[PDB]
């Protein structure tokens, strides 16, 4: 999807 | 209350300009201390070199999204480090990403927060409550945009987007 994470990048 | 940082930016060696931002310290005090800090320098970190978002790059960068950088230790997005530590909890919510141009902290969950950090392109409500905004784009807009076109749907940033100068202004 859109999200900003650092690490693990989800959908 | 609030000051001004800024970022020089360049592209595969070349200038793209300069992104001047205004950070909410009157609103979040710890979370834009710990931007301008990077910006400046001016702190040792775990290792024995400055915290410092010069020479750091844009990873991820996502058209009608964001721009994602400050991975100022392993430069991929799963680094990252502030003033206070590892990480350092999130000060509060209450500015929403209602309007391009903002400065966001980037993060892995709650209470996550290091040195990457994410500039809207567009409003982005679905990271309410998740995501603490602390500074807007006062000058610049147009570089970022600039940066925009570097990017690609899959997040994938094929040249090198380069923080070269910074700090406070």
């Amino acid at each position: 999807x859109l999200l900003v994470t650092a690490g693990l990048v989800l959908a | 209350k609030r000051s001004k940082v800024f970022f020089d930016i360049s592209i595969d060696n070349s200038n793209a300009g300069r992104i001047i931002f205004e950070l909410f310290s009157d609103i979040t005090p710890r979370t834009c201390e710990n931007f301008r800090a990077l910006c400046t320098g001016e702190k040792i970190g775990s290792r024995g070199k400055n915290l410092h978002y010069k020479n750091s790059i844009f990873h991820r960068i996502i058209p009608q999204f964001m721009c994602q950088g400050g991975d100022i230790t392993n430069g991929n997005g799963s680094g990252g480090e502030s003033i206070y530590g590892r990480s350092f909890t999130d000060e509060n919510f209450n500015m929403k990403h209602d309007q391009p141009g903002l400065l966001s902290m980037a993060n892995a969950g709650p209470n996550t927060n290091s040195s990457q950090f994410l500039i809207t392109l567009v409003p982005c409500p679905w990271l309410d409550g998740k995501h603490v905004v602390f500074g807007k784009v006062i000058e610049g807009m147009n570089v970022v945009r600039e940066m925009e076109k570097e990017g690609a749907k899959s997040g994938y940033v094929k040249r090198s987007v380069v923080i070269t100068d910074c700090g406070e202004w």
